[PDB]
């Protein structure tokens, strides 16, 4: 053979003292996994998932879910493979039966006008399409086409009901429409009202409403029981700090959404000392509500990272009266100003009070 | 090495010259089929490197293991730590394996991807060389050079 | 497909792969196969006739489109455990059964007979279907989804649910554990994220050392119930690879010899093509009858040139694919072998003594030297055993129809490969001899220089590095004549390897003119003896070294038998700490 | 014997309603029963539903042409009410033209006969009616959710264990799909047959259950397997379950009915598993299933139910109170 190994002994030579790898070592920086996306789409995959075709079962949403160009092809396989099934039964039918001899027409042929497959194609098309040209008609003298006609038709309106279902559910798709639902890149923490809290910007930008939107917040954080429990992404609610305790919200101008940091909270004990990168800490938000237009319900999925908190600064006001209205100036959406802070922790925010009260008293 | 390296990619020239000059035909489908045929021997050798450093960097530590186990014999049956030791050796034997059974399917990928390329050119070279001796009259004598 | 660009959950999905799947895939790549024969055949027939004759192999030509999507629709339903939709598939093979067989029995009416080969396709073609039928119902037989009450569902194999293997090999469709597809992934991984044993996951169950330890020991344990033989010698070892090995190594024998047979086509279509093209009467062409459509015979299908090339394609494709599976199939025993020696070697390790009688005769060097070299050579013989099974009946096979195709100056020039064989076994040899030469010298002049380069500053600091390094010099020329004679065996090497077959054409071609002039030597025949020479050449010049393996491989198991066998840790088997009352101790095991 | 259950591990509740006074509600319903049926069964309405409608004016046709004396043999000199029927096969044909609007146009509806126009209004009505009703019912029934639900997973058995103190009933659900469950909700219900102090019997009781969410609500993120809790606290009904009284004869059951729109869709859907009591494992954790990869993470859903052991007191939760009460009061002094 043309090898430098066709013939070579049982060789081993120590190797002595084979030390210093020099391994780039580029593990520890290569990327912070996220939970959801800046835009939804959840950073998540699942493993050793034992499908018993639960994914194809599921065919009417499977349908819906995949994308239009897809389902153009789709649609155009259904129907073009639906033609040419019965396109071979018209042409088979007129074989056996022998009226596709190119002779004089003693006998009634059993589907008139069929010549040739293009013929018996071009019938399949009139049938099922209900285009009915007439050249081709169905004689009364065939009673094995009779029957298929009827197969053919009650395939093709079912296939059709189908299929305008699977488009309608498609036609109201409102993923597109959480598209417009807008949140700042980074969140801030910061005083009001005396007491810290995690405040955030999210806006809409179309002009039709969103109709009983209802805004959730998390933390996915590693948690550790105190008997020692390993909970990877363990996802703790976040109270709003609305009014009225619900997460109800009236989106038409970009509203602050903030979490008052009280002792209940798990952010009780953040600096920003330990806001840097490669910090184990996200905040979820999720904006549900009905789409005003298809009342169909979306959901937008933002999250912050810790490099993406900005500890003690100020959301700019965008809401300016004009002559006859307001005014929303979207530029200015996601600006940030410092704002004097203490960069103490919560706990020691009210460590602090605490002990001013006493001295006070 | 360099001998038959030579030998190995000059042999391919050969070939593919008088392939070439008998069916002029056959290297209008030979640019399609060389890049393919690059890709394969591009994404080969950066797998084949990295298996071949990682088949012997593991089996370094497995015929230390062997030596240090013979050198403190007495100590280790002392301390009833044979049976950790036998399982750091499974340890130590599954990975030297497991980096060559890998390094072994990558020579298998390339031999077979690499033959059925050859095999596709075998069925474009016979093609194009019998009808080019039934019209342009090749007379049998460069198709058979075209084929063995 | 669509939902296949947006879907996860494949990422690292299981799979079952249901009763019978071997058996499908084997059927199918027949049936494949056959389906190209019958359109080669209508191609063929359809040619002499005015018109086109679309029904001769468009209906063949139909079934390979539906052969093909038949298995791609059956693996897409493999994948995802869901078996009812395989109700398509049996309607299918069913349905396919009944209108071929109508075809099959039409043939007899009209009395075919067996000379036409279309009534041997249709005829194989009804096997084929009803074979696959019988596959679809055995499906049902066993998962029982379509009519029992209680579906008796399986469950991934637990190997296969662990999301740290990643050498998916044992597990793939069988199209896939040909052309190792699965591989594409890793490959393509490689480019951008560096390999490492993070990429090369834990090893399935069937490579495992534990694993193949348990079967080592069950052939020794089965081996001593058995039989009850006192020693463990060399042949009770041999007997205990076979046991626990020897399923896997006919396999990789049973792939190789079909490999070697299908290497063979490719001389006898080069002689099949231009022996048709050596012939300037291309207006003659098959010519026979029954209804009119021209059925063609047998003999006449394969004088097509163009039937020969596409068979041809069809036989490299399995000829290079058996090949390539029978290496597979050999290493993987062999790294196996390793695996459960590597193993016995260092549970034999713990339950030896320490006699300085023992312990001061074997250092650890020497049992060292035993996983390094011993094994090795060991475990490269079963990488090499199918070569000696085969190549003595692929060098036979290419004695034997390299007669018939030249006469007998062929076998006077392929006698000179032979003859000279046996000189190349010297040569080889003698390489050895001078390599171990260079070996011996090299590891002095090493360890040499490892005193130098240990206290340097003392060499240095003294100006002794102008004194110390004439000393490395003139060992090196010791070394280097070594070195040179070595150089000048494997140069003598090369030469025999490539001018051997250039001589054994020299003289086949030219004494086949000068003392035989038996023939013109056409194109068909000297063509094809070059071929034969070139698939000859491999296993001729290569035999020697899978001997010189055996050879090797024969010590290592009567060394590594020795030392199994040497003194134990008795009384392993069978208060104040120190306990001892007579302590008659010893260090000879009787005695002493 | 055997022991019911409430709701089987599917859902598909197991209970039996008898003695119905039906006042044909069954059948007053006829568009939502068209969607409850199976799709084989579908079609054979769906079928049916056309084929005796094109065979209802197949009749008419037939019969009009019958009376008017077309379908009399010979050419005869009155002009056809519905040209080119000369059978009842050509009535049907005719018939399915009509409704389905193929319209080849070699039987014409002509302008002689008057009652053929009527008959021809009221075959377009009927036509255009029974589509417009098969299409709504296909539309719901192409809408339909029930099946997304099999993809929402529980685990096979839950624990009761330590969490930060207190005693928890853990439980694991996930969800297979991509495709997100807008607006999740949790209920747990605990079902026993439980008397009342004033004497009442409530032969199977249904008692709510906290999900101890982090904002005291019902709504859920699903995207990795989560684990719904219930903090075991002095209200809670589970606070005298003892692990002596565990076994299989106990009444005991805790249902758990996952709810949310799909996102797909927006059809809402429920997904429900009952918990035994031979169903409960008392001091086991669930094992860590999110994994981190070099980008993203990784659900081991091989380990979807798989719990080990780990140490906890083998006493009631209400024993728990009075041991830390104690404790702490001794603490004090
Ligand atoms: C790894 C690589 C994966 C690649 C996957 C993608 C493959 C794409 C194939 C490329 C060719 C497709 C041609 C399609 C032309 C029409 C569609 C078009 O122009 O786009 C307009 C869009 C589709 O855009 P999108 O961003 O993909 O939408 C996804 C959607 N927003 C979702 O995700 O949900 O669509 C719409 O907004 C829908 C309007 C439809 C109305 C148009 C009528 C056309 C009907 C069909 C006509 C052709 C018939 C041909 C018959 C041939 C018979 C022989
Ligand atoms: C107890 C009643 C049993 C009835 C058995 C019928 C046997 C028919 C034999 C003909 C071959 C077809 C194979 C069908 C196998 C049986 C039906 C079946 O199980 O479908 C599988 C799936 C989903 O079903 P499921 O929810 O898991 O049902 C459980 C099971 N059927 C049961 O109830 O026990 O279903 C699907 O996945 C259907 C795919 C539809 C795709 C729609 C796309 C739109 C275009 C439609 C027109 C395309 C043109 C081609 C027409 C056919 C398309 C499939
Ligand atoms: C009329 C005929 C004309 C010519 C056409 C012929 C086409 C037919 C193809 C025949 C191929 C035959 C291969 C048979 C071997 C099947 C695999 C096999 O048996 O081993 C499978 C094993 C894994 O199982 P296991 O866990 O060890 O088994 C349990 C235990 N040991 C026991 O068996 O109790 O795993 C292994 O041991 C791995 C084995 C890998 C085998 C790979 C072979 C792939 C071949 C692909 C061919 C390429 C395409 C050719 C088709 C051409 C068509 C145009
Ligand atoms: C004169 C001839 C006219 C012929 C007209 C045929 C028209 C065919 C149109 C071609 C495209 C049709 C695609 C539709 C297939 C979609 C099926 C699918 O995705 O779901 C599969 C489902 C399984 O769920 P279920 O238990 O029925 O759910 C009930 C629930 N309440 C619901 O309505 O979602 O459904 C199932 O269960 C399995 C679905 C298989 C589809 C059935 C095809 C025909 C079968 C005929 C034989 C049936 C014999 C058995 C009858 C029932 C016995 C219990
Ligand atoms: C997109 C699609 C349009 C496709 C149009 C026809 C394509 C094949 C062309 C062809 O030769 O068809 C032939 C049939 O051919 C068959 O019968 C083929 C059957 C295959 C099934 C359909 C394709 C899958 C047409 O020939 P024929 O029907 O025999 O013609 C009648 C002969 N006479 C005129 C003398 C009476
Ligand atoms: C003809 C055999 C060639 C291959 C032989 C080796 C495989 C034997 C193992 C076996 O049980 O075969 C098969 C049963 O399949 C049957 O039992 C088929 C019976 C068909 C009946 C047809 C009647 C005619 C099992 O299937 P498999 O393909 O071996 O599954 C591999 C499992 N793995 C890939 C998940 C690891
Ligand atoms: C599904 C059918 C499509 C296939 C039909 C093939 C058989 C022909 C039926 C047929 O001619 O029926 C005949 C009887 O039969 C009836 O009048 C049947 C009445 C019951 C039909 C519905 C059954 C359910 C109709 O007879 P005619 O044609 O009205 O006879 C007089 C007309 N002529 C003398 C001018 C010819
Ligand atoms: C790394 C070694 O793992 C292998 C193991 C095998 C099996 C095998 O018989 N080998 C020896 C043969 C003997 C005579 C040395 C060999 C080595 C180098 C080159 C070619 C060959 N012969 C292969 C068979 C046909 C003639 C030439 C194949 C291929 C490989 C491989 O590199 O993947
Ligand atoms: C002459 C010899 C020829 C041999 C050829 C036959 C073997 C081919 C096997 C293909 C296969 O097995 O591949 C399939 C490819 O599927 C598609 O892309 C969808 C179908 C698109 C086209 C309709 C399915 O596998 P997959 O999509 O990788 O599986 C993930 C889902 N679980
Ligand atoms: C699809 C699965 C594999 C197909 C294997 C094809 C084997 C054909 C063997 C015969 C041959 O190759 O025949 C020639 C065929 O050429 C063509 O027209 C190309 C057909 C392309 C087919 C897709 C005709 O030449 P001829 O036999 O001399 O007939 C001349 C006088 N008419
Ligand atoms: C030159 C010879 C002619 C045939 C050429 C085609 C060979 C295909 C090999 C089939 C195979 O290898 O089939 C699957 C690969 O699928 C694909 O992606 C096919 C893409 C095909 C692209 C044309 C393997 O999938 P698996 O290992 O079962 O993966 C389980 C979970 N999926
Ligand atoms: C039938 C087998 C023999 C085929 C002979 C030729 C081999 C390559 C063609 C087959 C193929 O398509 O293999 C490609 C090889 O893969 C690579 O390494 C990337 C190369 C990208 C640049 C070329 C692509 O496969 P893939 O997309 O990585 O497969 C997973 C998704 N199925
Ligand atoms: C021990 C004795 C020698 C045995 C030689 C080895 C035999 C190999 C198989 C036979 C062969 O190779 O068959 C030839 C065609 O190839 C195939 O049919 C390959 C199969 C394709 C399958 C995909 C027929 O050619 P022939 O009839 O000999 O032609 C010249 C004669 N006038
Ligand atoms: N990898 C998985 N993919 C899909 N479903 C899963 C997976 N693992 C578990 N399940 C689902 O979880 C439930 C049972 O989970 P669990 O692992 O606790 O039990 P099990 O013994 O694996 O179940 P079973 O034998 O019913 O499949 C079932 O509904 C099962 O379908």
């Amino acid at each position: 053979m043309l090898s430098r190994k066709g013939i070579i002994p049982e060789e081993y030579v120590l190797t002595r003292l084979a030390e210093d790898p020099t391994e780039p070592r580029y593990r520890t920086r290569e990327r912070r996994a996220r939970f959801v996306s800046k835009k939804g789409n959840c950073n998540v995959a699942h493993k050793n998932i034992r499908e018993q075709g639960r994914f194809l079962q599921d065919v009417f949403t499977t349908l819906v879910d995949l994308k239009w160009p897809h389902t153009l092809l789709i649609f155009t396989m259904s129907f073009l493979c639906s033609w040419l099934l019965f396109a071979m039964v018209w042409w088979l039918i007129a074989f056996a039966h022998g009226d596709l001899a190119p002779g004089e027409g003693t006998n009634v042929p059993c589907v008139t006008s069929i010549h040739s497959f293009s013929s018996a194609f071009l019938f399949s098309i009139e049938v099922q399409v209900t285009i009915g040209f007439g050249g081709r008609m169905v004689t009364e003298e065939c009673p094995l086409a009779i029957l298929i006609l009827i197969v053919q038709n009650i395939v093709g309106l079912m296939i059709n009901a189908i299929m305008l279902g699977c488009i309608f559910m498609k036609t109201a798709q409102a993923h597109r429409r959480a598209e417009t639902l807008i949140f700042s890149k980074h969140a801030v923490i910061t005083l009001r009202h005396g007491r810290l809290c995690f405040m955030l910007r999210v806006g809409d930008l179309r002009k039709s409403m969103i109709i009983s939107a209802t805004i959730h917040m998390q933390v996915v954080r590693k948690t550790t029981s105190p008997e020692g429990e390993v909970v990877p992404l363990h996802q703790v609610d976040i109270p709003m700090e609305n009014g009225v305790g619900g997460n109800s919200i009236f989106l038409v101008a970009p509203l602050i959404i903030y979490h008052v940091i009280d002792s209940n909270s798990p952010l009780y004990d953040l600096a920003p000392s330990d806001l840097h990168h490669h910090q184990d800490l996200e905040i979820i938000v999720i904006l549900e509500g009905v789409v005003e237009t298809t009342g169909i319900t979306t959901q937008a999925r933002t999250s912050y990272l810790a490099d993406e908190i900005l500890w003690g600064q100020r959301f700019v006001p965008i809401v300016a009266e004009e002559d006859g209205r307001y005014s929303v100036d979207y530029s200015k959406f996601g600006n940030t100003v410092k704002v004097p802070t203490p960069l103490c922790t919560a706990r020691q925010l009210d460590e602090d009070r605490s002990l001013l009260d006493a001295l006070t008293l | 090495t360099l001998e038959c390296l030579s030998r190995s990619t000059l042999l391919c020239v050969s070939a593919l010259t008088v392939i070439s000059y008998v069916t002029p035909v056959f290297l209008v489908a030979l640019l399609p089929l060389a890049v393919v045929c690059y890709f394969i021997q591009k994404y080969f050798r950066v797998a084949s490197r990295d298996l071949q450093q990682l088949d012997d960097t593991t089996q370094l530590p497995l015929v230390s293991h062997f030596a240090e186990t013979v050198e403190g014999l007495t100590t280790i049956r002392a301390f009833r730590y044979e049976a950790r030791f036998q399982q750091k050796l499974l340890e130590y034997t599954d990975s030297n394996n497991i980096a060559s059974l890998f390094l072994t399917a990558a020579n298998r990928w390339l031999e077979v991807c690499m033959e059925y390329i050859g095999a596709c050119v075998v069925l474009i070279a016979a093609a194009t060389s019998i009808s080019n001796s039934l019209h342009r009259e090749l007379s049998a004598g460069l198709v058979g050079l075209g084929l063995t | 497909w669509g939902s296949q660009s947006s879907k996860v959950h494949i990422h690292h999905s299981t799979w079952l792969h249901f009763p019978g799947h071997n058996l499908r895939w084997i059927l199918t790549f027949i049936l494949l196969f056959v389906l190209v024969c019958e359109i080669a055949e209508g191609i063929l027939s359809d040619g002499v006739t005015e018109s086109r004759h679309l029904h001769l192999y468009m209906p063949a030509g139909m079934a390979f489109m539906a052969a093909i999507t038949s298995v791609v629709y059956y693996h897409n339903i493999e994948t995802s455990n869901f078996p009812k939709l395989l109700i398509a598939l049996l309607i299918y093979w069913t349905l396919a059964f009944i209108t071929k067989t109508i075809k099959f029995v039409k043939f007899y009416d009209h009395a075919i007979g067996f000379s036409q080969l279309r009534f041997c396709l249709t005829g194989l073609l009804v096997i084929l279907y009803g074979m696959l039928l019988l596959v679809e119902v055995n499906v049902i037989r066993v998962r029982r989804y379509i009519f029992f009450k209680t579906p008796r569902e399986v469950k991934p194999p637990e190997d296969l649910q662990d999301l740290g293997v990643r050498f998916l090999q044992p597990f793939v469709n069988l199209l896939s554990k040909g052309t190792y597809w699965w591989m594409n992934a890793f490959i393509k991984t490689a480019h951008k994220k560096p390999i490492d044993l993070r990429a090369i996951a834990k090893l399935p169950i069937a490579m495992r050392a534990l694993t193949n330890y348990q079967r080592l020991c069950v052939a020794f344990d089965a081996q001593a119930r058995k039989d009850t033989q006192s020693p463990q010698g060399a042949r009770a070892i041999w007997r205990a690879l076979c046991h626990a090995f020897g399923r896997r190594l006919i396999l990789s024998s049973t792939f190789r010899i079909l490999a070697d047979l299908l290497g063979f086509a490719g001389p006898l279509c080069i002689f099949g093509i231009v022996d048709h093209l050596g012939k300037e009467n291309h207006v003659f062409q098959p010519k026979t009858q029954f209804l009119g459509v021209y059925f063609v015979s047998s003999q006449e299908f394969l004088g097509n040139a163009y039937v020969l090339a596409v068979l041809l394609f069809l036989a490299l494709l399995l000829q290079r694919t058996f090949l390539q599976a029978s290496y597979y199939v050999a290493i993987e025993t062999g790294i196996n072998l390793r695996g459960a020696i590597q193993t016995k070697i260092y549970n034999k390790i713990m339950h030896m003594s320490t006699s300085n009688l023992s312990m001061g005769e074997m250092t650890a060097g020497q049992i060292c030297n035993l996983v390094a070299i011993d094994t090795n050579q060991l475990m490269w013989f079963f990488f090499l055993c199918p070569n000696l099974w085969t190549m003595p009946v692929q060098i036979i096979v290419g004695v034997i129809l390299l007669y018939y195709i030249l006469g007998v100056s062929a076998l006077i020039g392929a006698a000179v490969i032979i003859l000279l064989a046996p000189v190349q076994y010297f040569v080889a040899t003698k390489l050895s001899q001078a390599q171990r030469t260079t070996l011996e010298h090299s590891n002095e002049r090493l360890k040499q220089t490892n005193e130098m380069l240990r206290g340097m500053k003392l060499l240095k600091l003294y100006a002794w590095e102008s004194i110390f390094c004439s000393r490395v010099e003139v060992t090196r020329r010791k070394e280097m004549t070594s070195l040179r004679a070595f150089a000048v065996y494997t140069s003598i090497s090369i030469f025999m390897n490539t001018a051997i077959p250039i001589a054994a054409v020299l003289i086949t071609f030219v004494g086949h003119v000068s003392f035989f002039k038996e023939s013109d030597l056409s194109p068909s025949v000297a063509f094809a003896s070059l071929s034969l020479f070139h698939i000859l050449v491999t296993p001729l010049f290569l035999l020697s070294s899978v001997v010189r393996s055996t050879v090797k491989a024969l010590v290592s198991v009567q060394k590594l038998s020795e030392f199994l066998s040497s003194a134990e840790i008795r009384e392993e088997q069978c208060n104040f700490c120190v306990q001892i009352i007579g302590g008659f101790f010893t260090w000879t095991p009787d005695g002493i």
